[PDB]
RNA sequence: AAAAUUUUAGGAAUAGUUAAUAAUAAUUUAUAAUUUUGAUUAGAUUGUUUUGUUAAUGCUAUUAGAUGGGUGUGGAAAAAUAAAAAAAA
């Protein structure tokens, strides 16, 4: 019969797409929280390695029929803050959403503008991040970002990332660009094509020590009531990071 | 599982600790995750003596017959201000009185500094509800120099007991974005003169003489007499 | 409607020897007698009240038509919408009639057969063309249009009678498929598009070369009406999200691939001419080419998904606008803690029409044939990767005993 | 995990919990009381027809006189005897492989038997608990720190296989005759 | 867990056996030497069946590149400059492992990832999801760290004291 | 094709299927109808679903609603017992009146 | 059983328990000393 | 999940029914299933060497204390009397 074809273990479950709490809304700052680290990692990778199709001469041109099918997942950089047509523009002025770009602005490139483009059918969102100023990180001559005028060093370049409006965060997640390339800035001093080779001297032996380390200030036990033994409470050494077994820096 | 105490040691049930692993033991109760908590009962049981002896007016009632003398209203306002901070100031109460809403400033708990604990949160954004004393605060966490990469929510923000030391240089206008504080060992170079690590992962503070004496007297080693 | 939606859990209608000279047992009335009596009563009531529910129409001459219209306007007892709803429920009951006869059945054996509703279809078509606009671009009216076309095809009544006869005078004579492709509203869902395409295929029994053939022997677009009809059938709103076929099972996928193959075969010269990146200088033709390419690509992607990931959560279907009780239960509850979802175990697996889908035997054979047809005449089916994978899947399932081949599948594969 | 829990006998986790070795007692008068060292679940399986995972032994609380004094006399031969039985292979299997729990009375009994060190609760009032000082502990460790390789070999012999062949055993195992 | 195999068979059945050819496809890449960009050759190894067409070989290359630098853009396969017909098989062209197959790319056209067939797919249909290693690259009885060894806890017959018969 | 494979457990039908043989007794008209009407009913149902969307949608929604609201949706031991009236025959009469008999087959 | 010494933090609540699980810093230090002895 | 063992002085019909199924949530197909080799309903009774007795493979005992609407919680309902039990320093 039909009832005894298989047991009832592991039944078919509704996908996370239908569930509202699973998906992420673009209006909420969680969208920018999810997409900012990917943007900064992509910029770090492009500042040291040539990514083939991360920089284009003009916006990607596809027929309107295939636009909704092909655009999601696309990501590319251009010079200047020109925006694609058929896209209602919404600038992100919310500080709660903007705070997630703070590290990207401070350490990679000063972030100037954040915009969300909603299409006519509200089914293909675009995220445009316009950065002003040269790259803080050193840029290799072979790096992809060396091509951009406003990156290597007006002086503004935009990054466009196409996604779908209501999807789980895995759709936003970008992992193809998590390729680690070395930065040769600390090693450029000793390179043959650098005129600083005869300056540094190798310190091959540790200097003789006549004094020990300065003694730490006398330990003062805490005064306020503590919650208890964090090791027994399975709390990481400061509630932040580490291992519970290797307890350290918690009131003692 | 992920983080056992003393490895796998089942000599007694107490040797496993008050909790087996920091992550929630059941997938259906994420609120059971291990984290540092605060004495919410004491920090929310405010003193009613300040409220006593002063008349109060309910917000709903705006009828004329329920109105009070303006001097009584003023003393009611000051009494409510005292009552709301009797057990300590809130992080929102501190941020409401600072320029740029205290963005870029460091907030720390009373117990985050005493002992080997050295922890503070650098504010990045705050969203007040219609009740300004509550809301949601996002900031960067710095623990013994190491600083997180992204702003996270501040746990027990509404619970009072916070302290801030405002610095005009750290103030960030709303136009810009708060930069994450640099990592003392990673981002900026290590400098023993600027910052010195209070405790390293294998450091244990020496036993205080008062604690040792108390323990010996309780155990009966030292001759404690009335 | 009560008959159609009757709960048939414990019916168990099979021949019992002991009930030769009497009906079913007293305790078996609800099980093995109620549905048969209900449908016989439906048959009798329809035979009694058909001429009342759908009065006979008489066009006569032009003056006779004017008099008939005046009488209808004087006495519009039932409007076209409710008449159509009644006819649809009657057709559903007729299709789901009782078929098995018993020796105890004192009535005629021809009674347990589906009804003939040609006159009722004619009358409802007369009222539909009498009213100014029976069909609307809304999806509900798309469903009504699909139902009307289905009624016409089932009861061999020529279409376009729902529509004003001036178009028929212009086109001399229009077949059911031509009428469907000329008056079909642009769908909003892949399911609606599948229904429309199936109706298009079914309307022309053997004249498929006259209803979807818009090209000449050289590739020039001759009939632009068919081109526009196909263009609005394969709409972006229905095939745009790259997941348009996420709720399409094997039968619907077969329908889609058959429609694509038929279009390509009837317009082979046009496609093989304008697939070489040659501009047609016509926005309509470019849009049609793009829509066809998108439809073919998404259909092939869905077929590959079903073939390579059977029963997986990726290859799961669900009825359109399906009801998920978990969301409603969460919305209408105490949200004190948002991680405390109620009825989680039941609601995670509960959904309307959600079931795992994998390719069967007939489905796999027909899909292999259609994918072979979708390529060129000189294209190597041996080199075609998907066809070989489908054939090997059929062989593997037949050797593992998870399915069996019938003579239809043998004739499809040989 | 229940609406109205069993207040007179609660536990720490759900049923059936981890195996625990305990001395199950009978329901008789004290004069004829005896215990059974058995391993069972944390929650007693008195409902089902299988109650214990294994039966380790029986203990007699009441001491009996030495019935073997006329035999070869040794020191303290004529003191009262407390007879008890204990399975060794099963105990070691459950203790090491299955990693079952352990109560305090079985722990004390096995401490007498010599399988395990004296229990945590077998504490005298003669000396209080030790007081630990981090600096003194570190100084002692620095004074007596063992070699890395020596400690690795010690723990390998204690935990991994202790039947490690020597060069002589390997040479004897190696074929020397015409290899066929 | 329904893998269409409910018995034990150590031998390898004939249907699973496949005839393969170790082809190599070379791409013209550019590396940044101390002076500038210099031309180099990057070789990707594939196992293509003897009865495979040029289109099938191209699809295998796209699947098995496993690098966001070789098959990023559209390309076509040629031998000695002469383009290979994608509708022809390897037998007609006489291609062997010694044959040098070059790939010429078009920068303007970008190769969209339209591959949905898993790289581990075979006739047995026993595909391991979330596995990006090709079926040929890794082959070993690697130890498993996700699970844990399990010993028997419920005894059968004997529980303790005297064995007697054992109650088998 | 008359013998099963002891090594693999395959029955004689599986052995004949693998060998390409055919062991099918001459079927009567009722048996032929049983083997032939499955495709007819499937085609009828598919045609109805593709031809009457509103009726099929209403029927499917009602069926899903009753399935979801059923009291014994959970798949516990009692629901997983192949023969509920026979296995849990203590409940019949006093508590459950759905089945008037505790035995329906040769078990 | 978790010990609740009288000198723990008193919860001035009439709707729940009268004593809290928070402990004085000496109790934390003493508890660690007892933890070390059980670790042996 | 299976196989064997299964009570009554005055012995007969039983039924949300059997199998097949592209059918989870069966609008279909069948010459269906149970039973005089003792069924179903009704009565009695906690099923599988434990008691008593005898020369006895006889006769006579037995709380293995086991299950759909009360919360869909939980890994698992058994969850509102008890039943000698150590439950996170
Ligand atoms: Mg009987």
């Amino acid at each position: 019969s039909r009832r005894f074809r298989y047991n009832t273990k592991f039944p078919a479950l509704v996908s996370y797409n239908k569930l509202p709490w699973e998906v992420v809304n673009h209006e909420t700052p969680q969208f920018h929280m999810h997409v900012a680290p990917h943007y900064e990692q992509l910029l770090t990778l492009a500042a040291s390695s040539p990514v083939p199709h991360i920089i284009g001469s003009k916006h990607i041109d596809v027929p309107r029929e295939h636009r909704l099918r092909l655009l999601p997942g696309m990501l590319y950089l251009l010079d200047g803050d020109t925006l694609p047509g058929e896209f209602t523009i919404n600038r992100v002025l919310d500080p709660t959403a903007l705070q997630y770009y703070g590290r990207l602005s401070s350490q990679i490139v000063t972030v100037e503008a954040v915009r969300m483009l909603v299409p006519d059918d509200l089914r293909l969102l675009c995220n445009c991040i316009t950065f002003k100023g040269p790259l803080h990180l050193p840029v290799a001559p072979y790096a992809s970002l060396a091509s951009l005028r406003g990156a290597s060093q007006s002086n503004c370049f935009t990054l466009y990332h196409f996604v779908r409006p209501n999807r789980p965060p895995k759709e936003l997640q970008l992992e193809k660009y998590y390729i680690h390339a070395p930065c040769v800035a600390p090693l450029s001093e000793f390179a043959s094509n650098s005129d600083e080779r005869g300056n540094w001297r190798p310190r091959l032996q540790a200097p003789k020590r006549t004094r020990r380390a300065t003694p730490l200030p006398a330990y003062r036990p805490p005064q306020s009531y503590l919650m208890g033994l964090a090791e027994r409470l399975a709390v990481v050494p400061g509630g932040c990071f580490g291992r519970r077994s290797l307890m350290w820096g918690h009131w003692f | 599982r992920a983080d056992p105490l003393n490895g796998g040691s089942s000599m007694t049930l107490g040797s496993k600790g008050s909790k087996l692993s920091p992550e929630p033991h059941r997938r259906r109760m994420p609120w059971t995750a291990a984290k540092e908590y605060v004495p919410g009962v004491v920090l929310n049981a405010r003193d009613k003596m300040v409220l006593d002896g002063v008349q109060l007016l309910d917000i709903e009632s705006i009828d004329r017959a329920s109105q009070l003398d303006p001097l009584e209203v003023l003393r009611a306002v000051v009494a409510t201000r005292e009552y709301n901070i009797s057990t300590g100031k809130n992080i929102f109460q501190l941020a409401s009185q600072a320029t740029y809403n205290g963005r870029g400033q460091r907030f720390y708990r009373k117990e985050w500094q005493e002992g080997t604990y050295d922890k503070y949160v650098t504010l990045s954004a705050i969203d007040f509800d219609r009740d300004g004393n509550k809301g949601t605060a996002y900031g960067y966490i710095t623990f013994h120099g190491e600083t997180t990469t992204r702003p996270v929510q501040v746990d027990f923000a509404d619970v009072p007991g916070w302290y801030m030391d405002f610095v005009e240089e750290r103030a960030v206008p709303f136009t810009g974005i708060v930069p994450p504080p640099p990592s003392i060992g990673t981002d900026v170079p290590v400098d023993p003169h600027s910052y010195r690590l209070k405790a390293y992962p294998y450091y244990d503070a020496p036993n205080p003489p008062e604690f040792v004496e108390r323990l010996l007297k309780d155990r009966g080693v030292l001759p404690d007499t009335p | 409607r009560e008959y159609v939606l009757m709960d048939t859990s414990g019916m168990k209608s099979t021949i019992l020897s002991t009930e030769l000279n009497a009906g079913p047992d007293y305790e078996h009335y609800d099980r093995r007698l109620r549905r048969k009596r209900h449908w016989l009563a439906i048959r009798h009531r329809f035979e009694d009240v058909r001429y009342v529910i759908w009065p006979d129409v008489v066009e006569e001459t032009a003056r006779g038509d004017s008099a008939q219209a005046d009488v209808s306007l004087t006495n519009p007892s039932l409007t076209a919408g409710e008449m159509l709803e009644a006819l649809l429920w009657l057709d559903a009951a007729s299709t789901f009639c009782v078929r098995k006869v018993h020796p105890s059945d004192l009535g005629d054996k021809s009674e347990f057969l589906p009804l003939d509703l040609q006159r009722e279809v004619e009358v409802v078509a007369c009222h539909a063309r009498r009213d100014l606009d029976f069909f609307d671009p809304s999806a509900t009216s798309l469903e009504q249009f699909t139902a009307c076309a289905a009624l016409c095809v089932n009861h061999r009544v020529p279409f376009s009678l729902f529509f004003p006869a001036q178009d028929v005078c212009g086109d001399a004579s229009v077949s059911t498929g031509q009428c469907i492709v000329a008056n079909a509203p642009s769908p909003h869902t892949a399911l609606g598009a599948v229904r429309i395409m199936a109706l298009i295929s079914e309307g022309s029994g053997s004249d498929i070369g006259k209803t979807i053939m818009f090209s000449d022997a050289f590739g020039a677009v001759t009939r632009f009406g068919i081109l526009r009809g196909l263009s609005r059938v394969m709409s972006v709103e229905a095939f745009g999200c790259k997941d348009a076929l996420e709720n399409v099972n094997e039968s619907e996928l077969c329908i889609i691939l058959h429609f694509c193959a038929e279009v390509r075969e009837q317009n082979a010269a046009f496609f093989r001419r304008y697939e070489a990146s040659e501009e047609d200088s016509d926005p309509q033709q470019v849009s049609f080419l793009a829509k066809y390419q998108q439809l073919s690509q998404i259909a092939l992607a869905r077929c590959k998904r079903l073939l390579y990931h059977p029963d997986s959560p990726r290859a799961q279907v669900m009825s359109e606008d399906g009801y998920i009780p978990l969301v409603e239960l969460q919305r209408h509850a105490e949200g004190t803690n948002k991680a405390a979802l109620i009825h989680y175990n039941l609601g995670i697996r509960s959904a309307q029409g959600m079931r795992r889908v994998a390719l069967g035997a007939q489905s796999s054979a027909r899909l292999a044939e259609l994918v072979s047809r979708l390529e060129e005449a000189s294209a190597r089916v041996s080199g075609n990767t998907l066809v070989n994978d489908l054939v090997h899947h059929l062989s593997h399932k037949a050797a593992a005993g998870k399915m069996s081949l019938t003579l239809r599948e043998v004739n499809t594969l040989l | 995990a229940r609406a109205v829990i069993k207040r007179r006998s609660p536990q720490l986790w759900g049923a059936p919990g981890a195996p625990i070795i305990r001395m199950r007692g009978h329901h008789v008068v004290w004069k004829f009381q005896s215990y059974d060292l058995v391993v069972e679940h944390t929650h007693k399986r008195r409902n089902s027809d299988i109650r214990l995972l294994h039966y380790l032994g029986k203990h007699c609380p009441h001491p009996q006189k030495s019935l073997w004094s006329p035999d070869t006399p040794v020191a303290q031969d004529r003191h009262l005897f407390m007879l008890t039985t204990v399975d060794i292979d099963a105990f070691k299997y459950w203790f090491g492989v299955k990693r079952c729990r352990l109560s305090m009375k079985p722990w004390a009994l096995l401490a007498k038997a010599g399988l395990l060190p004296p229990s945590l609760t077998q504490n005298s009032k003669i000396m209080p608990k030790p007081l630990f000082d981090k600096e003194s502990l570190m100084r002692y460790y620095l004074a007596n720190r063992k070699d890395e390789d020596v400690m690795a070999r010690e723990k390998y012999l204690n935990y991994e296989n202790s039947m490690v062949k020597t060069e002589e055993e390997r040479a004897a195992e190696r074929p020397v005759a015409p290899y066929l | 867990h329904d893998t269409d195999r409910h018995y034990w068979r150590a031998v390898t059945d004939d249907p699973r056996v496949q005839h393969l050819i170790p082809l190599r496809i070379r791409f013209k890449i550019f590396t940044w030497v101390t002076s500038g960009w210099e031309q180099r050759m990057q070789v990707v190894q594939i196992m293509a069946p003897k009865d495979s067409t040029i289109a099938q070989v191209k699809d295998l290359v796209i699947v098995e590149n496993q690098s966001p630098y070789l098959c990023v853009s559209s390309f076509h396969l040629a031998i000695d400059g002469k383009e290979l017909d994608p509708q022809k098989t390897l037998g007609e062209y006489g291609i062997t492992e010694q044959s040098q197959i070059d790939a010429i790319e078009q920068n303007d056209h970008l190769l969209h990832r339209d591959d949905e067939r898993p790289r581990d797919w075979t006739v047995d249909e026993i595909t391991a999801e979330d596995v990006k290693r090709s079926p040929y690259k890794e082959m070993e009885m690697q130890p498993l760290q996700n699970l844990a060894p399990r010993y028997e806890a419920r005894p059968k017959g004997y529980f303790g004291r005297t064995y007697y018969s054992g109650m088998k | 094709g008359l013998n099963g494979c002891v090594e693999t457990g395959r029955s004689r039908s599986e052995v004949a299927r693998d060998l390409g043989l055919s062991y099918t007794r001459p079927l009567h008209e009722n048996e032929k109808k049983q083997l032939s009407h499955q495709a007819v009913y499937y085609e009828r149902l598919a045609k109805f679903k593709m031809e009457q969307p509103e009726a099929a949608r209403a029927m499917e929604r009602e069926r899903f609603v009753r399935k979801f609201s059923g009291m014994f949706v959970k798949m516990d031991i009692r629901s997983g017992a192949p023969d509920f009236p026979s296995t849990y025959r203590r409940l019949l009469g006093t508590k459950v009146v759905r089945w008037a008999s505790k035995r329906h087959g040769p078990n | 059983r978790q010990i609740r010494p009288y000198y723990n933090l008193p919860s001035k609540s009439e709707h729940g328990r009268k004593m809290t699980g928070f402990l004085t810093p000496y109790r934390h230090w003493m508890w660690k000393q007892n933890e070390l002895w059980r670790n042996v």
